C-alpha cells in the first residue's frame, strides 16, 4: 500500500494515475511520468504554497491523503474506500483527485453517499455535468460538449465531410463520440466507419481496427476519442501496417510527447486539441530540484527515477551501469504538462472555499473552531465551492481568463488550443496552429500536412455540371452523378428536364436557348444550281420580248403567242420565290403564283388550239386569287420529337396538301382536253403546229409527273423540297420555249 | 424509506423496483404492481418455503433485509449503503437487482466488501465480465442471445431496413450495440438510431417519434428501452397517430396493462420474453394476501390502494379481495424463486462442508465470507427447480460467467374479440428461430400483404444497374444502354452484345436479327409490271411467229426484229432477280447482267442504223464486248460478304453483298456506254420516211428513260426500304414500254 499521508488540521484527498493500465496480469505496471508524476507533484507544490501563505487559511495546516488509481476505475474504487472509511482513518474534507472520466464517475458515485465534495482536474466528460446524479462534483475544465463542437468546426473548415471515428468504451470515449455525431450532422459531416476499442485488447485486436479503417480509402481523416494508453496502441498498430491517416484527436492525445515512441512516421501531420493553459513558472523550479535522496514523502518517486533515467537505486546496479548521481531533472529532458495549472487551481479552489467557510463559522478565532470540527459537505459545496471567485495563483497575464470560477453545472470555460505535429529542424515536436474560444481561428499558413498538402476526405468526387447530374442513393453525404440527355438542362443541381420542344440547352446548362440553326440558306451549294438554270431561263423569256414588234407584221404567226410568253414568265420568278429562305408572306404567294403560272400557260396553249380569248384566260386566274386565303404570317416549324433536336424549318407548313391536290386536278383536266382537241385536225398555218402543240402538251404531262408523284415522298426535307420544285417548274417553262422556238428559227433561217 | 426485515440466523438482502421513478419533486412515485410487488412476494414465499424444508437448511432459518430501489441506480446505491454499513445485521448475499444499471451499481458497491449478489432480471451483457464483477451471479440469459433472437426475427420477415431506439444507461446501450453487431453480421440495415434519456420529457418523445416517422421506408422499429420508456413511447405514438411494427426486447415483454396502456398503436408488435412457467403454489399464496394479515410488507397498503382504488381508515377497503379478480403472474417470478433457492442451496452446501457435526451455524461459519461461497458453492450448484411442473426437466445452474441458458419466447399483442387485446405466443428461441406464421394475424396471406421494410424496392431486371458503392444499405437502379443485353451488377452489361442489339431481356442471349433482305410482302408492284411486260411481249412474239416475218418484219434485213425480241424478254426477268434475297448464287448475276441489259437494247438500235445475217452476228459479238467488262468486274465482285451497319438504329442489321456496295460503281460504268450509243444514232440521221421517223421515237425514248433515273436515285439513296432496287425495276419496266412502242404501230393496222 503506497500512499502519501501528510498530517494536518484538514486533509484533502488525492487520486492520480501514477501507474498505467498494465498488461492484464497485473493491476498496474509502468509509471506514468507525465500525467501521473507531474500532476502528483503539482498538488504537493500547491499545498506547500498554501501552507506558506498568510492570506489563505492562516494558522490552519492542510494535509493530503493521495492514492494511486492505477489508471483504472476498479482499482480506484477500492482506494476511494479509505476516504469514506472514517465516515462509516482520517477525516477527508474534499477530494482533489480524478483524471479519467471513468475513474471520476465511479468515485463520485461513492463520495455523494458521504457528502464529500470532489474537484476534478482532467475529467471532461459531459455526463458529469448532470447535477442530479453527481451532486457533489466540480471541475476546473470544460466538458466534452465544447470539445466535440470544436473539432467539428475544424473538419468543416477543411471541408472534410467523409471522416472515420475511432473511440474507446467508457465514460469518456463513448460520451464524447456521441456529442461529435450530433455536431457533425448540423455541418453535413458524414461518418464512414465507427470503431471502438476496449480495455482488454491485444495487438491483433488493434490491427483489426486499422484494417477496418483501410476498407474505405476515401476517408483519409480519422477522429479519435480515446485515452492516453488506448491512443498509443493504435498508433503503434498503424505503424506495423504502413497506413497513413490524418489524425484528429481530442484532449486524450493533446501535445503529450509520450504516445509517440518510435512511431512518428504515422503520427506526422496530426491535428490534436489541447486545453488552453499556461505553464507555471514556480512549478518549473520546484520540479527541477527534486531528487530521489531529498524527496522522501513520495513513495513513487524512486520508481519514476529508475524509469526516466534508466538507472538503479535499490542495489545501485540492477539493470544497467551505476547511477552517476550527477544527473538531475533539467529543461533538456523536462517539459511541463498541459494540465498543471488545473491541478493548482483545483487545490486552491478547495482551500479558498474552506477559507470563506472558516471566516463565517469561526467569526473571531483564526484556528479551526468547534463549529468546523464536524465539517458539513453540503454547506461547503453548494454555498462556498459553487460561488467561488478568485484570481489564478501563478498567472502572468492577469486578464479575464485567469479567473477561477465554476458555472451552474460546476464546470470550466471552454478554451482549446489546436496543435499540429510536424518535423521542423530535424526533430519531431508540436506547435500551436490555432485556438478555439467560442470561435474557430486556425493558422493554416504554418501547418505541415501529411503527404504534401491538405488531404481530401470526401465520399463522392464532385462532378461538374457540364454533363453530369447528382443523384442521391438514399443518403445525404454520398451521391452518384449519372449523365442525362444532352438536350435537357439541369434546373439547379439535381434535376435535368426538357423545357418543351424546340429549345437547346445553354453553354452553362443553367437554361435553354431557342434553336438557332435553320435549314434555310442563300447562295449555298444546294441553291446555286437551281438558280443558275432559273436566271438563264428567265433571260430566255426576254429573248421572246425582243421579237415583239420588230418582226410582227412580216411573220404569219400573228395575241395568244404573246399571252403564253408572259404567262410562262411567272414560272421563272416562281423558282426564285421558292429558293428564298424566309417565308413571312410569300409562301401564300408561292402557291398562288406558281399555281396560277401553270393555269395561265396551259389555258393559253389550250386557247391557241381552238378579247374573248383574254376574258376566258383571265376568268381561270380570277378564281385562283381566293383559293385558300387562310393567311401566311405564321410558319409552323417542322422540328418534332425526333433524333435531330437541333434544326428548325418552317417552310410554311400550313396548307401543304391543298396546293398539291388543286394543282393535280387542274393539270389533269388541261392535258386531256388540249391533246384531244388538237390531235391532227387540219394542219393549218405555215407548218403543222397542231401536232407540235400536242408534243408540248404531251411533254408537260411528264413534267406534271414530276410535280405530284415524285413529291409527297422524301419531300419533307427542306433542301429536297425546294430543289425539286424549281427544277419541275423550270423544266415546264423550258418546254414551252420549245414551242416558240420553231417560229423563231424560221425567221432566222 | 421503508424497510422489510425478518429475523433469522442468516439474513439475505433484497432489492426490488417496488416504486416507479417520478419527476424532480419526488424520487419515486407510483407502485410497480407486477414487477416489484409480485417479485417481492415471490421472494418472501420462497423464503417461507425454505424455512419449512427439512432437507434445505434444517437448522438455519433464513432472514430477509429487502429494500426498494425506486427504479433508480442512485437510490439503489443509497439503499445498499446500509447493506455494507454493518460490515464496515450481517448480509451473506443479496437477492436483488432488476434493472441493469441498478445491478451494476450494486455489484460495484459490493465488490469492495466481498458480498455475493444473484440477480433475477438483469440481462445486460456488461455484467458477464468477471474482471469487474467478481461476486455477481445471475439466473437469466444475457442480452448476447436476445440480440441474436431479434436479428433472426428481423431476417425471417425480410426486414432489412429498420429503425432502432434504445434507453440511455447500461441495458439499452449494450443491447443495441449487440443488436447492431448481429444485424451487420447478417444483411440488416439501420435507418435511425434514437435515444431515450432518464429525464426524458414528452416533447422529446414527440421529437423522437417524428424522427422515426421521417423514414417511411422503415416501418419496423426495434425497441431496447425500459418498461416506462416503452410506455411513454407508445403513448407518444398513439397521440401522434403513428403506426409502427414494434420489435421489443424483454424490457417490454408480455406486460398487458403496464406498457400497453394505449391499445391501438401497437397491434402487431413482436415482443421477446424469457421462457418461464406459471407456479400454482405462488398463485395460491398471492391470491390469499390481504392488507390486514400481511403486516410484514410495508408497501402492501400502497399496492392495495393502487390496484383496488379506495381510501383506508374510512371503512372502504374491506369488501373486495384478490381472489375474485383475475390474477396474472409476472414472467420473471420463477427466476426470483430460483435465485433464492440457489442462494439457500449454496448456504446449505457451505454449512455441510464447514459444520459436518451440528445442523446449526457452527463457529467456523459465523463469519460468512463471500469469496469462498461464491467461488465454491454459488457457481458450482446444480439442483432441480423447486416448483417445476410434472412434465418438465429444468435445472438451476450457473455457467462460467454466472449466467443462464439462452432460451426465449416470442409473443404478439393481438386482438381476439375486437377489443380483447392479449399476448399470444407464436414461437420460441433456444438455438434457432421457430416461428408460427399462421398464429400471427398480420403475416398470413389471407390477412393481407406482409408489412415489409426496405430502403429501395426491387426494380425490374430490364433497364436496371443497381449502382452500389462497395457494400451499401440500399441501391439505386437506372436504365442504361437499351441496346445492352442484361446485367445484375455495377457494369451496364455482363456480356458483349456486339453487332446484335440487346437480347430477349431474360439474360445473355445475343440473338441475331433479320438483315436488310426482306420477302416480297410489298413487292407485288414490281412483279405486276413484269407480268404485264411478259404478257405484252407474248403477243408481240406470237404474231411475229404466226406471220412468219412476211408483212413488215422482212422489210430490209429481218434481223434486228429477232434480236429486239431477246432484249425485252431479259429486261422483264431483271425485276425478279433484283427483288430476291442476295445470296452466294443469285447476287452475282445482278451486277453482271446490269450492263448486258442496256447493251442488248442499244445494240438493236445501233444495228438498225448500221444496216441503213452477217450484221446480226457482228452485232451479237459487239454486245458480247460490253459483257466482258461485266465479267472483268465480276472477278472480285462475285464473292461478296460483309455488312454496312452504322452506330444508329441498331434494330436493323443492314447486311448485304460486298458487290451491292460496289454496285453503284458498276452501274455508273454501264450507264456511260448506253447513253453514248443512243444519242449518236438520233443526231446522225437527223431510208424510208416511216422507218426514219420510227427510229427517232425509239432513240429519244431510250434517252428519256435513262434521264429520268437520275432524279429518282437521289430520292432513295439506299434507304433499305423502297430503295435503289425500286428504281431499277422502274427503268426496266419503262424500257419494256420503250421496246413495245417501237413495234406498236408496226402491226396496229394489220
Ligand atoms: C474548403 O476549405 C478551404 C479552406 O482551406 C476553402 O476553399 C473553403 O473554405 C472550403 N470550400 C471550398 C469550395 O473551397
Ligand atoms: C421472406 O419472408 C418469406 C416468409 O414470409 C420467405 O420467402 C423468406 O423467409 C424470406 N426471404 C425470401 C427471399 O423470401
Ligand atoms: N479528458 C480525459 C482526461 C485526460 C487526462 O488528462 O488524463 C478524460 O475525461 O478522461
Ligand atoms: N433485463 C432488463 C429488464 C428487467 C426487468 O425489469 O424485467 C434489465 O436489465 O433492465
Amino acid at each position: 500500500r503506497r500512499e502519501i499521508k501528510i498530517e494536518g488540521d484538514l486533509v484533502l484527498g488525492g487520486l492520480f494515475p501514477i501507474n498505467e493500465k498494465g498488461t492484464g496480469t497485473e493491476e498496474c505496471g509502468r509509471i506514468n511520468e507525465d500525467r501521473g508524476i507531474q500532476r502528483l507533484e503539482a498538488m504537493l507544490f500547491a499545498i506547500d504554497e498554501i501552507n506558506k501563505d498568510d492570506y489563505l487559511l492562516p494558522g490552519v495546516k492542510l494535509g493530503v491523503h493521495i492514492l494511486d488509481t492505477c489508471s483504472r476505475d476498479t482499482y480506484a474504487l477500492e482506494q476511494s474506500l479509505e476516504f469514506v472509511r472514517a465516515s462509516l482513518p482520517l477525516l477527508i474534507a474534499g477530494v482533489i483527485g480524478g483524471s479519467y472520466s471513468s475513474v471520476s464517475i465511479q468515485v463520485a458515485n461513492l463520495l455523494r453517499l458521504f457528502q464529500i465534495p470532489q474537484i476534478s482536474y482532467a475529467s471532461t466528460s459531459a455526463k458529469l455535468s448532470d447535477k442530479s446524479r453527481y451532486d457533489y462534483f466540480a471541475r476546473t475544465v470544460p466538458p466534452d460538449f465544447y470539445q466535440a463542437k470544436a473539432m467539428a468546426e475544424i473538419l468543416r473548415f477543411f471541408n472534410w465531410t467523409y471522416v472515420s471515428t475511432v473511440a474507446s468504451e467508457g465514460d469518456y470515449g463513448e460520451t464524447g463520440i456521441e456529442a461529435f455525431e450530433q455536431e457533425a450532422r448540423l455541418r453535413n459531416i458524414c461518418i464512414a466507419t465507427a470503431e471502438k476499442v476496449g480495455r482488454s485488447n491485444i495487438r491483433k485486436s488493434y490491427d483489426s481496427v486499422i484494417r477496418e479503417l483501410l476498407q474505405k480509402p476515401n476517408a483519409r481523416v480519422v477522429v479519435l476519442f480515446m485515452r492516453s494508453d488506448d491512443s498509443r496502441e493504435l498508433i503503434a498498430a498503424a505503424s506495423r501496417a504502413n497506413a497513413s491517416f490524418t489524425w484528429v484527436a481530442s484532449d486524450g492525445w493533446g501535445a503529450q510527447e509520450s504516445i509517440i515512441k518510435g512511431s512518428e512516421h504515422v503520427a506526422y501531420g496530426a491535428i490534436t486539441l489541447e486545453l488552453a493553459s499556461q505553464p507555471v513558472r514556480q512549478f518549473d523550479r520546484y520540479f527541477q530540484s527534486l531528487n530521489p535522496y531529498n524527496n522522501h514523502r513520495n513513495p513513487w518517486f524512486r520508481d519514476f527515477w529508475e524509469q526516466k533515467f534508466q538507472c538503479s537505486l535499490q542495489n545501485k546496479r540492477n539493470h544497467r551501469r551505476v547511477c552517476d548521481k550527477h544527473l538531475a531533472i533539467d529543461s533538456s529532458n523536462y517539459e511541463q504538462e498541459s494540465k498543471i495549472m488545473f491541478v493548482v487551481n483545483a487545490v486552491y479552489a478547495m482551500a479558498h472555499a474552506l477559507h470563506k467557510m472558516q471566516r463565517t463559522l469561526c467569526p473571531n478565532t483564526t484556528k479551526l473552531c468547534d463549529a468546523m470540527k464536524i465539517l458539513d459537505g453540503k454547506k461547503l459545496y453548494k454555498d462556498y465551492l459553487l460561488k467561488i471567485n478568485f484570481t489564478a495563483p501563478f498567472n502572468p497575464n492577469k486578464d479575464a481568463d485567469s479567473i477561477v470560477k465554476f458555472d451552474t453545472f460546476g464546470d470550466g470555460m471552454g478554451r482549446y488550443n489546436v496543435f499540429n505535429f510536424q518535423n521542423v529542424g530535424g526533430k519531431y515536436s508540436y506547435l500551436k496552429v490555432g485556438h478555439w474560444a467560442e470561435t474557430l481561428s486556425l493558422d493554416v499558413n504554418s501547418i505541415h500536412w501529411s503527404r504534401n498538402s491538405v488531404p481530401t476526405s470526401q465520399c463522392s468526387d464532385p462532378c461538374a455540371p457540364n454533363e453530369m447530374k447528382n443523384m442521391q442513393p438514399g443518403d445525404v453525404c454520398c451521391w452518384i452523378c449519372i449523365p442525362c440527355e444532352p438536350y435537357e438542362y439541369l434546373a439547379d443541381e439535381f434535376t435535368c428536364m426538357d423545357c418543351g420542344s424546340g429549345q437547346w440547352p445553354t453553354a452553362d446548362l443553367t437554361g435553354c436557348y431557342d434553336l438557332p440553326e435553320d435549314y434555310i440558306r442563300w447562295e449555298d451549294a444546294w441553291a446555286i444550281g437551281p438558280v443558275t438554270i432559273a436566271c438563264l431561263g428567265f433571260m430566255c423569256t426576254c429573248m421572246v420580248v425582243t421579237v415583239f414588234i420588230k418582226h410582227n407584221n412580216t411573220p404569219l404567226v400573228k395575241e395568244l403567242c404573246y399571252i403564253l410568253l408572259f404567262g410562262v414568265g411567272l414560272s421563272y420568278c416562281m423558282t426564285f420565290f421558292f429558293i428564298a429562305k424566309p417565308s413571312p408572306v410569300i409562301c401564300a404567294l408561292r402557291r398562288l403564283g406558281l399555281g396560277s403560272s401553270f393555269a395561265i400557260c396551259y389555258s393559253a396553249l389550250l386557247t391557241k388550239t381552238n378579247v374573248f380569248i383574254c376574258l376566258g384566260l383571265i376568268l381561270v386566274q380570277i378564281v385562283m386569287v381566293s383559293v385558300w386565303l387562310i393567311l401566311e404570317a405564321p410558319g409552323t416549324r417542322r422540328y418534332t420529337l425526333a433524333e435531330k433536336r437541333e434544326t428548325v424549318i418552317l417552310k410554311c407548313n400550313v396548307k401543304d396538301s391543298s396546293m398539291l391536290i388543286s394543282l393535280t386536278y387542274d393539270v389533269i383536266l388541261v392535258i386531256l382536253c388540249t391533246v384531244y382537241a388538237f390531235k391532227t385536225r387540219k394542219c393549218p398555218e405555215n407548218f403543222n403546229e397542231a401536232k407540235f402543240i400536242g408534243f408540248t402538251m404531251y411533254t408537260t404531262c411528264i413534267i406534271w409527273l414530276a410535280f405530284l408523284p415524285i413529291f409527297y415522298v422524301t419531300s419533307s426535307d427542306y433542301r429536297v423540297q425546294t430543289t425539286t420544285m424549281c427544277i419541275s417548274v423550270s423544266l415546264s417553262g423550258f418546254v414551252v420555249l420549245g414551242c416558240l422556238f420553231a417560229p423563231k428559227v424560221h425567221i432566222i433561217l | 424509506k421503508k424497510v422489510l426485515t425478518l429475523e433469522g440466523d442468516l439474513v439475505l438482502g433484497g432489492l426490488f423496483p417496488v416504486h416507479q421513478k417520478g419527476g424532480p419533486a419526488e424520487d419515486c412515485g407510483p407502485v410497480n404492481e407486477h414487477r416489484g410487488i409480485q417479485r417481492l412476494e415471490a421472494m418472501l414465499f420462497a423464503l417461507d418455503r425454505i424455512n419449512r424444508d427439512p432437507h434445505l437448511l434444517p437448522g438455519v432459518r433464513l432472514g430477509a433485509h429487502i429494500l426498494d430501489s425506486c427504479s433508480k441506480d442512485t437510490h439503489a446505491l443509497e439503499q445498499a449503503l446500509d447493506f455494507v454499513r454493518a460490515s464496515l445485521t450481517a448480509i451473506t448475499g443479496v437477492i436483488g437487482g432488476s434493472y441493469s444499471d441498478v445491478s451494476i451499481q450494486v455489484a460495484n458497491l459490493l465488490r469492495l466488501f466481498q458480498i455475493p449478489q444473484i440477480s433475477y432480471a438483469s440481462t445486460s451483457a456488461k455484467l458477464s465480465d468477471k474482471s469487474r464483477y467478481d461476486y455477481f451471479a445471475r439466473t437469466v440469459p444475457p442480452d448476447f442471445f436476445q440480440a441474436k433472437a431479434m436479428a433472426e426475427i428481423l431476417r425471417f420477415f425480410n426486414w432489412t431496413y429498420v429503425s432502432t431506439v434504445a434507453s440511455e444507461g447500461d441495458y439499452g446501450e449494450t443491447g443495441i450495440e449487440a443488436f447492431e453487431l448481429e444485424a451487420r453480421a447478417r444483411n440488416i440495415c439501420v435507418a435511425t438510431s434514437e435515444k431515450v434519456g432518464r429525464a426524458m420529457s414528452r416533447a422529446a418523445f414527440e421529437g423522437v417519434v417524428r424522427a422515426l416517422l421521417q423514414k417511411p421506408s422503415a416501418r419496423v422499429a426495434v425497441l431496447f428501452t425500459r418498461s416506462e420508456d416503452a410506455r411513454e413511447l407508445l403513448a407518444a405514438s398513439q397521440r401522434l397517430n403513428a403506426s409502427f411494427t414494434w420489435v421489443a426486447s424483454d424490457g417490454w415483454g408480455a406486460l398487458e396493462s403496464v406498457v400497453a396502456g394505449s391499445e391501438g398503436a401497437a397491434e402487431g408488435a413482436i415482443t421477446i420474453e424469457l421462457a418461464s412457467y406459471p407456479i400454482s403454489d405462488f398463485a395460491s399464496y398471492f391470491q390469499s394476501l390481504d392488507p390486514w394479515n400481511n403486516s410484514r410488507n410495508p408497501w402492501f397498503r400502497e399496492f392495495w390502494e393502487q390496484r383496488f382504488r379506495c381510501s383506508f381508515r374510512q371503512r372502504d377497503c374491506a369488501a373486495h379481495s384478490l381472489r375474485a379478480v383475475p390474477f396474472e403472474q409476472e414472467s420473471k417470478i420463477m427466476f426470483v424463486v430460483n435465485a433464492v433457492y440457489a442462494m439457500a442451496h449454496a448456504l446449505h452446501n457451505m454449512h455441510r462442508a464447514l459444520c459436518p457435526n451440528t445442523t446449526r451455524l457452527c463457529d467456523a461459519m459465523r463469519p460468512v465470507n463471500g469469496r469462498r461461497l461464491y467461488k465454491d458453492f454459488v457457481l458450482n450448484v446444480k439442483f432441480d427447480a423447486p416448483f417445476r411442473p410434472a412434465d418438465t426437466h429444468n435445472e438451476v445452474r450457473f455457467d462460467r460467467f454466472g449466467d443462464g441458458i439462452g432460451r426465449y419466447n416470442i409473443f404478439t399483442y393481438l386482438r381476439a374479440g375486437s377489443g380483447r387485446y392479449r399476448y399470444q405466443k407464436v414461437g420460441y428461441w433456444a438455438e434457432g428461430l421457430t416461428l408460427d406464421t399462421s398464429l400471427i394475424p398480420w403475416a398470413s396471406p389471407s390477412a393481407g400483404p406482409l408489412p415489409a421494410s426496405r430502403c429501395s424496392e426491387p426494380c425490374l431486371q430490364n433497364e436496371v444497374k443497381s449502382v452500389q458503392p462497395g457494400e451499401v444499405c440500399c441501391w439505386l437502379c437506372i436504365p442504361c444502354q437499351p441496346y445492352e443485353y442484361r446485367l445484375d451488377e455495377f457494369t451496364c452489361a455482363d456480356c458483349g452484345l456486339g453487332y446484335w442489339p440487346n437480347a430477349s431481356l431474360t439474360g445473355c442471349f445475343e440473338l441475331p436479327q433479320e438483315y436488310i433482305r426482306w420477302g416480297d410482302a410489298w413487292a407485288v408492284g414490281p412483279v405486276t409490271i413484269a407480268c404485264l411486260g411478259a404478257l405484252a411481249t407474248l403477243f408481240v412474239l406470237g404474231v411475229f411467229v404466226r406471220h412468219n416475218a412476211t408483212p413488215v418484219v422482212k422489210a430490209s434485213g429481218r434481223e434486228l426484229c429477232y434480236i429486239l425480241l431477246g432484249g425485252v424478254f431479259l429486261c422483264y426477268c431483271m425485276t425478279f432477280i433484283f427483288i430476291a434475297k442476295p445470296s452466294t448464287a443469285v447476287c452475282t448475276l445482278r451486277r453482271l447482267g446490269l450492263g448486258t441489259a442496256f447493251s442488248v437494247c442499244y445494240s438493236a438500235l445501233l444495228t438498225k442504223t448500221n444496216r441503213i445475217a452477217s450484221q446480226v452476228a457482228i452485232c451479237l459479238a459487239l454486245i458480247s464486248g460490253q459483257l466482258l467488262i461485266v465479267v472483268a468486274w465480276l472477278v472480285v465482285e462475285a464473292p461478296g460478304t460483309g455488312k454496312e451497319t452504322a452506330p444508329e438504329r441498331r434494330e436493323v442489321v443492314t447486311l448485304r453483298c460486298n458487290h451491292r456496295d460496289a454496285s453503284m460503281l458498276g452501274s455508273l460504268a454501264y450507264n456511260v456506254l448506253l447513253i453514248a450509243l443512243c444519242t449518236l444514232y438520233a443526231f446522225k440521221t437527223r431510208e424510208n420516211f416511216n422507218e426514219a421517223k420510227f427510229i427517232g421515237f425509239t432513240m429519244y425514248t431510250t434517252c428519256i428513260i435513262w434521264l429520268a433515273f437520275l432524279p429518282i436515285f437521289y430520292v432513295t439513296s439506299s434507304d433499305y426500304r423502297v430503295q435503289t432496287t425500286t428504281m431499277c425495276v422502274s427503268v426496266s419496266l419503262s424500257g419494256s414500254v420503250v421496246l413495245g412502242c417501237l413495234f406498236a404501230p408496226k402491226l396496229h393496222i394489220i
